[PDB]
């Protein structure tokens, strides 16, 4: 009941980002491979005939 | 006319306490004088009767 006599509570900002857990990744890169593909047909164009 | 402060007050309850101290001092004095008045009334009655 006087000026200044207080109890102080202290906090932190806590979430995945603040803990840096967003940087956790357990995956391992696959051995990529590719194969040919087919392209077909003619598309129309805004150019007028 | 008094200003409006641009910052929050500090140690305000101490100022409030000092204010209350002033108030009660004045109250006490104003109460006390009534004793003089009462005793004067008593002495006046005795004097008039005698």
């Amino acid at each position: 009941a006087n000026d200044g006599e207080t109890i102080d509570i202290d906090l932190k900002q806590i979430n995945s980002q603040t803990l840096g857990l967003d940087t956790l990744n357990v995956q391992q890169k696959y051995k990529v491979s590719d194969t040919a593909a087919t392209v077909t047909g003619y598309a129309d164009t805004t150019i007028a005939l | 006319l008094a200003e409006a402060a641009a910052t929050t007050t500090e140690n305000p309850l101490q100022k409030i306490d000092a204010a209350l101290a002033q108030v009660d001092t004045l109250r006490s004095d104003l109460g006390a004088v009534q004793n003089r008045f009462n005793s004067a009334i008593t002495n006046l009655g005795n004097t008039v009767n005698n």
